[PDB]
RNA sequence: GUUUGACCUCAAAUCAGGUAGGAGUACCGCUGAACUUAAGCAUAUCAAUAAGCGGAGGAAAAGAAACCAACCGGGAUUGCCUUAGUAACGGCGAGUGAAGCGGCAAAAGCUCAUCUGGUACCUUCGGUGCCCGAGAGGGCACUUUGGGGCCGUUCCUUGUCUAUGUUCCUUGGAACAGGACGUCAUAGAGGGUGAGAAUCCCGUGUGGCGAGGAGUGCGGUUCUUUGUAAAGUGCCUUCGAAGAGUCGAGUUGUUUGGGAAUGCAGCUCUAAGUGGGUGGUAAAUUCCAUCUAAAGCUAAAUAUUGGCGAGAGACCGAUAGCGAACAAGUACAGUGAUGGAAAGAUGAAAAGAACUUUGAAAAGAGAGUGAAAAAGUACGU
RNA sequence: CGUGGAGGUCGUGACGAAGCCAGACGUAAGGUCGGGUCGAACGGCCUCUAGUGCAGAUCUUGGUGGUAGUAGCAAAUAUUCAAAUGAGAACUUUGAAGACUGAAGUGGGGAAAGGUUCCACGUCAACAGCAGUUGGACGUGGGUUAGUCGAUCCUAAGAGAUGGGGAAGCUCCGGGCCUGAUUUUAUGCAGGCCACCAUCGAAAGGGAAUCCGGUUAAGAUUCCGGAACCUGG
């Protein structure tokens, strides 16, 4: 009976949490603190062209993470995938995977389908960013690639 | 006469005796799963054929 | 063997003759009792004895349905049509009849439906 | 889970319950065994249900490397018996050894009238 | 004085036609408790609860104002929201406990006060052919003035397809490992598979494609009757279809937040007819402000400790979760109502222990199978 | 500090969890590893949540020790002795010899009830408070034959269908029969009577008729061989 099991959020708390989380992708020390592998940069975040919506396949998506040395982060989820204990194994929780790239897109239409296939990737739009995207596990400083139109929208 | 003569009743008590019989070897053999102890088994002194 | 399709092609006289052979043949399978066997013909004869009774019942329904389409009839066909009391309750039918006439007409009028319509 | 929408399925709890107990057909989907490469090219499917007149190669078992005609498929707990693919009792009589169809790959098939027509449809 | 044929009222039969009784889990209308609370108790509370009874549907029930009102405006009815622990009740103790509004979900206004049966005919929710029984007004300028069929699409059902490694070495009984090499992904959800698999298989995927169906509305096409009367706009008077043991009263109840002022029952008594009712005690007036009961219908939005299908999950994981993971409402107890358990697991493969010695038989010995028998049958640990 | 689960982070794994002995500490909650078992999964950290830690509650449930090889297997005194059979015999069976039962502390035949226990055969794990070749265990077949027995029929103490009336309601009290034209097929037109009305209720009230013996492994006044009789229409 009964238990709520809904926590209300304060708008003011929540905005602060999102903004700080985005900002955490800016300071590198905090990204490194979270457990991100990252090099070539760690000038941070990456801004990529508005042409990236028009990425159809997966061959381009894996390739694209290669140039900013960021493919390394892709490697990290490709292995090291924990075979969970528990009841979750009955459900669908059997593997838990590490959270790698985030790519955030500007377009109303929906997330970049291509970029979604990478192991441990999540894809989002700026309109529908949340705390979880920028900081999975509430540990901030996830590696992201922001589209330029995404970047203006972020503001 | 006797006993208990009612035709309808007689049949039910008779029908029941056959229904309480041992299994056929085969169902153990093509087999489902079951240490197959029938269960329905009804008994000489003991229990009661049913009130 | 017996297939459903063969029984339909056969006549009302011919299927009756089949039912007669079938009972004889089932009767011989009674006699062949001392063994066990004898049945892969009785299970299938049981199915055959059912098929021949069905096929005749179906022939008589269809023939009846033709004869009666011309006239008036139908307690028996009525039972198939409703498929009882609830689906019957959902009838009379009520729907077109209910708005069969008052005040709709006034309300409106349509050159208008067309005119707009593209 | 995935293609999460308003639909019937996902669903490990059901999937297991479903595939294990199986109606006769989910044992049909189970009837499918991967084709050999010559067949994959002509017919244009990875796997199709395997036949009695077909010839089948064993991949998985110790049995592997052996070929024979498929004697039966026992639908109900989904398994296939292959001819000469037998195991031996103590008494010394030999009775067949059940195989999962995933284990085998189907070397040759008998085309069939409907099954060829549907195979052509699959293509 | 007396009968006979015929008219209508009541009755009984009869066969026909038409429908109901019963049922499914809860949801959904009445009659009506208690312990319990107030640390007692009797009003109050529990509670208009539970129960019992009646009965309907896929939702039900309610509905276009004799409303709201405390102003000046709103404008049918549910539900949601909150009004508010406010008003109000109450040993004014304990407790009890709204509405109007505001705005949402969703919207819709109308309708009362020739029909049927028989037989015939057809393309049988119909009509024709026959026979039989039973908001209103005047005259003028006009403008507005139909349905049916067909196909496609709308929505439901169903089937089919359909990416990419099964490579090397090593370990192993087995690679689904490591290291090495390589591939797809619009499919890195999940399952199976001799181990820990995107690429073996199922599937999977923003997935595509084919067929079948009631019912409707959008679009396209196609048939065809006259008309008449309705309706708008404007002039003229005018006005009924507007519901009685009702409205209202007392005296007796019970119910409610309802308090002189909730709603309902009972007994008694009892109006008017554009007159009447309401506006939170009762009584003159003009008038204000609102509305016409004693009648009815009605889509949609809400419920469903769920019959029927499916998803989901920091749920549980075999003394837990259902009573029930299997033969479970089984086995079994009780005269009956009713009560009610324990109950899963060999192995990659049955390869599920030949043959022999010994034995009454049960069994043991050796031996065989397997990576493993202290893996040998209620057999994982 | 420790627990199950979630997510993220750090990883770990075909010999993991789990187990028991030990080995190292942390006062301590616990902690870590090893033997040698086991043959698939598990930690840490951060953050969280909760079917979150037990000796106990005449606590729940299961299992187990002592109590014990202990009480009971004792009042009809009933067997004994050859022998049959069997792998096995105090209790199965044969004989002999002996008692006991006696309106039935053990005859005959049935009513209720049981529900196949009957009969045959073959087993002995389980049962019979012990053996057990035995049995009524178990398993596997088989057996019950009705015009004349009895139910059916009747009506009885009343279950009471059954106006009307309370109660929403559940619930509860208080014409039918016989024909005549035809015609012998029963079609068919037409006429005439009469009181307090249904069914059920006793397998032991009352009541239409059957005995004699013969046969079966197991039926019998049923079947049969003879003989008889009844009931209806």
């Amino acid at each position: 009976t009964w238990r709520k099991w809904n926590v209300k959020v304060n708008h003011n708390e929540k905005r602060y949490a999102t903004a700080s989380a985005i900002a955490a992708t800016a300071v590198a020390s905090l990204v490194l603190a979270r457990g991100h592998r990252v090099e070539k940069i760690p000038e941070i975040p990456l801004v990529v062209s508005t042409d990236l919506e028009s990425i159809q396949k997966t061959k381009e998506a894996v390739a694209a993470l290669k140039a900013v040395g960021a493919h390394s982060d892709l490697l990290k989820v490709l292995k090291s995938k924990k075979l969970r204990a528990g009841k979750g194994k009955y459900r669908n929780r059997r593997w838990t995977q590490r959270r790698g790239p985030l790519v955030v897109y500007a377009e109303d239409n929906g997330i970049v389908k291509a970029l979604r296939n990478v192991p441990g990737v999540e894809t989002a739009n700026v309109a529908s960013l949340n705390l979880l995207q920028l900081a999975p596990g509430a540990h901030l400083g996830r590696f992201v690639i922001w589209t330029e139109a995404a970047f203006t929208k972020l503001d | 006469m006797a006993a208990q003569k009612s035709f309808r009743i007689k049949q039910k008590m008779a029908k029941a005796k056959k229904q309480n019989r041992p299994l056929p070897q085969w169902i153990r053999l093509r087999t489902n799963n079951t240490i197959r102890y029938n269960a329905k088994r009804r008994n000489w002194r003991r229990t009661k054929m049913n009130i | 063997g017996v297939k459903a399709y063969e029984l339909r092609t056969k006549s009302k006289e011919q299927l009756a003759s089949q039912l007669v052979d079938l009972k004889k043949e089932l009767a011989e399978l009674k006699v062949q009792k001392l063994s066990r066997p004898s049945l892969p013909k009785i299970k299938t004869v049981r199915k055959s004895i059912a098929c021949v009774l069905t096929v005749i019942n179906e022939q008589q329904r269809e023939a009846v349905r033709q004869l009666y389409k011309g006239k008036k009839y139908q307690p028996k066909d009525l039972r198939a049509k409703k498929t009882r009391a609830l689906r019957r309750a959902l009838t009379k039918f009520e729907a077109s009849q209910v708005t069969e006439k008052q005040r709709k007409k006034q309300i409106a009028f349509p050159q208008r439906k067309y005119a707009i319509k593209a | 889970m995935a293609k999460q929408s308003l639909d019937v399925s996902s669903d490990r709890r059901k999937a297991r319950k479903a595939y294990f107990t199986a109606p006769s057909s989910q044992r049909r989907v189970l009837l499918s065994a991967p084709l050999s490469k010559e067949l994959r090219a002509q017919y244009g499917i990875k796997a199709l249900p395997i036949r009695r007149d077909d010839e089948v190669l064993v991949v998985r078992g110790s049995k592997k490397g052996q070929e024979g005609k498929i004697s039966s498929v026992y639908r109900l707990k989904f398994a296939v018996q292959v001819d000469k693919v037998t195991k031996e009792k103590v008494n010394g009589a030999s009775v067949p050894i059940n195989l999962h169809p995933s284990k085998l790959v189907i070397t040759k098939l008998h085309l069939d009238k409907d099954r060829k027509a549907l195979i052509q449809r699959k293509g």
